[PDB]
RNA sequence: CCGAGCGCGGGAACAACCGAGACCGCCAGCUAAGGCCCCCAAGUCUGGGCUAAGUGGUAAAGGAUGUGGCGCCGCGAAGACA
RNA sequence: GGGGAGGUUUGGCACCUCGAUGUCGGCUCGUCGCAUCCUGGGGCUGAAGAAGGUCCCAAGGGUUGGGCUGUUCGCCCAUUAA
RNA sequence: CGGAAGGGAUAACCGCUGAAAGCAUCUAAGCGGGAAGCCCGCCCCAAGAUGAGGCCUCCCACGGCGUCAAGCCGGUAAGGAC
């Protein structure tokens, strides 16, 4: 946590960084500080809800402060034939299976932003937000349909035979 | 399989994760989908 | 001797918190405050136990599931005519009333029994009618 | 959301567009607008609407002739708008132009106590094969022993007259300010002369 | 045991489950069963264990990386589980 | 081959009712139940799509008209998203 | 003409950042989607909502016994009724 900007405040830790700044508020239990210049978290015992709470929370501002330290490494590659990804002004107008353009808007807190219409990239400044849309847009065309066909993260496709199996 | 009072980790690659509440009986193949009903 | 029954004492009045508390715990004290079970001079067939103003009870406590899970019911005479309502959806719209059921069921059941009820306000505040004196209590 | 009120008149069917049109008029006409409502005083957001003029001595006393503004009271009195907040005037018709679509609310007309069949509706049946006792008849209401009781509203013979409704989504395609008209699709309740108001429709707003 | 004890207190309400043989009165005291946050009378007593389902608040064969504790047998600082 | 549940069928019991508790179905009027026929949705599929097979959630509203039989049952006719 | 369109919370289920248990997880902290179903949005009742509410106004004292305490009695004002 170097050119970071963290904040200890009750139970939630506020923190800066190049691009803006985050609030990752979790459960006091256990101890939320900043020292020495890194950021530490320590159960208040050994207890299982705690233990838990205890590796939880401290990866989850663990992200929060690598989130404004840009943990935006997240881009659909959209397979198939027809399918175009296009982005007018603000909007992403791609152009999927659907008998109609998909038109997707970048919200609050998060940038998107298509190269070449095969494949979307987003720059996601919140990890948490972030693969919530990369889902948003695979639920919007899920691919491997059988054959292929669809939105992919880039997870391999698993088959299944196409112009057979159905007596 | 898919919804029955027995589930088991059929061939080893799937796993018993309490989610929501009850059991269930997760992979890769969606064939093997049980679950605790 | 012959016991000693009360004159028409003036009735006391009393303001109570709310907030933080556990509902059931705090109606439990409540009930016994709205009869004399706390004067020393209590008697059944009257009504002299202190009125009741209670503050924010938009605030009360719930231990367990109960938010989600405790459920009210009320029944009008109709076919399919139960209304059950969670305990969750009683504090966002009109949340007064979960301490005032809470309370008269804890009472007893007769005609003066209602007569207690009357004698506690309860607000979603805090604050009141004040009234008069109200001296706070803990 | 705004309103006028209106007296009925007209059911007809005019050639428009070159189809037949079931013609319903109303006479909004001059329906006074004499006193609004506020939050704080009040608790909504409505005015009240008066009609017809003829008021001298069988009226009197408080009048809201006070209100702020007299005007005197018309002679079928007023009724409330909510969520209508006017420009002042004693409003006309005109409110609604001609091709909108629109919400009207009024009494019913009265057929008193009535038989079950033409009421709610049942059925009766043995005209002839059965018995002659129970022809516009409810034949039965609960079940044997439990209940054991007479459900709680199970529909019953009685009255099904002077009540009121709303009906919504007609359509006006003429009014005349000239004297005062409102054109619109018939489906009017009520009889021909008496208490309705006005209100736009609802759709998707 | 009732019946003959629908006389009494528990059992929420209940001839015969538990308590307990009513001559009569009393605005007196110990106590049974059962109970003590409030109905309704008495400890929101003391002290320490378990549970997160409202389990309590009425179900089995049977099923599981639920939680608490216990026992066994390798692996491992020669360096392991992952 | 084992374990349960439901209380619609078919029974074992003979406690209310022999100084009366009118037994079949159809007309009329229903209301509720869900282990759902249809209509929403989703998971699986020996599912290309079409359509189907199966399970899980879900009663909002709907569940048609006739032939025959006193017959509820059922078979049939014309249909229906059913 | 009515079902609606839309809002809100969700099931089954589908998802995101994420541990305990260096990996994994749709979850034990948090967030999203998601049903003709739940609450509303709609129509009608409806303040005996004994708690009898709110608003716009409108009329008004001593007239005879209650001096001090609530009544009681005769015609009037807004009016109401026959």
């Amino acid at each position: 946590p170097k050119g970071v900007s963290v904040e200890v405040a009750p139970g939630r830790v506020k923190v800066k960084g190049p691009k803006g700044e985050l609030e990752v508020p979790v459960s006091p239990e256990m101890r939320v500080v900043v020292e020495e210049g890194v950021v530490r978290v320590e159960r208040p015992s050994d207890e299982r809800r705690h233990k838990s709470l205890h590796g939880l929370t401290r990866t989850l501002i663990a992200n929060a402060v690598k989130g404004v330290s840009e943990g935006y490494s997240k881009e659909l590659l959209i397979k198939g034939i027809g399918y175009r990804a296009r982005l007018v002004g603000r909007a992403l107008e791609l152009t999927v299976g659907f008998s109609h353009p998909v038109v997707v808007e970048p919200p609050e807190g998060i940038t998107f932003e298509v190269p070449e219409p095969t494949r979307v990239r987003v720059s996601g400044i919140d990890k948490q937000k972030v693969g919530q849309v990369a889902a948003n847009i695979r639920a919007i065309r899920k691919p491997s349909a059988y054959h292929e066909k669809g939105i992919y993260y880039a997870g391999e496709p698993v088959r299944l035979k196409p112009g057979k199996a159905g007596a | 399989m898919k919804v029955r009072a027995s589930v088991k980790r059929i061939c080893d690659k799937c796993k018993v994760i309490r989610r929501h509440g009850r059991v269930y009986v997760i992979c890769e193949n969606p064939k093997h989908k049980q679950r605790q009903g | 001797m012959k016991t000693y029954v009360p004159k028409q004492v003036e009735p006391r009045w009393v303001l109570i918190d709310a907030e933080g508390k556990t509902l059931g715990r705090l109606a439990t004290k409540i009930a016994t405050l709205l009869r004399g079970k706390h004067r020393p001079d209590w008697t059944p067939n009257v009504a002299m136990g202190d009125f009741v103003v209670v503050v924010n009870a938009d605030k009360i406590r719930v231990t367990g599931k109960k938010l989600e899970q405790k459920i009210y019911t009320r029944y009008s005479g109709y076919p399919g005519g139960l209304k059950k309502i969670p305990l969750e959806k009683m504090l966002a719209t009109h949340p007064e009333r979960v301490l005032e059921h809470a309370v008269k069921g804890m009472l007893p059941k007769g005609p003066l029994g209602r007569r207690l009820f009357k004698r506690l306000k309860v607000y979603a505040g805090p604050d009141h009618p004040h009234q008069a004196q109200r001296p706070e209590k803990l | 959301m705004k309103g006028i009120l209106g007296v009925k008149v007209g059911m007809t069917r005019i050639f428009r567009d070159d189809r037949a049109v079931p013609v319903t008029v109303i006479l909004a006409g001059p329906c006074p607008v004499v006193q609004r409502r506020t939050p704080e005083k009040d608790g909504y957001t409505a005015v009240q609407l008066g009609f017809l003029p003829q008021n001298p001595k069988r009226v009197n006393r408080p009048l809201k002739g006070h209100f702020a503004k007299a005007g005197v009271e018309p002679v079928r009195i007023l009724r409330e708008i909510r969520d209508f907040n006017p420009e002042g005037d004693t409003v006309t018709v005109e409110i609604f132009k001609p091709g909108e679509r629109v919400d009207v609310t009024g009494t019913s007309k009265g057929r008193g106590f009535a038989g079950v069949m033409k009421r709610w509706n049942f059925a009766g049946g043995p005209d002839s094969h059965g018995a002659h006792k129970i022809h516009r008849h409810p034949g039965s209401i609960g079940n044997r022993k439990t209940p054991g009781r007479v459900y709680k509203g199970k529909k019953m013979a009685g009255h099904y007259g002077a009540e009121r409704v709303t009906v919504m989504n007609l359509e006006v395609v003429d009014v005349i300010p000239e004297e005062n008209l409102l054109l619109v699709k018939g489906a009017v309740p009520g009889p021909n002369g008496g208490l309705v108001i006005v209100r736009e429709t609802k759709k998707a707003a």
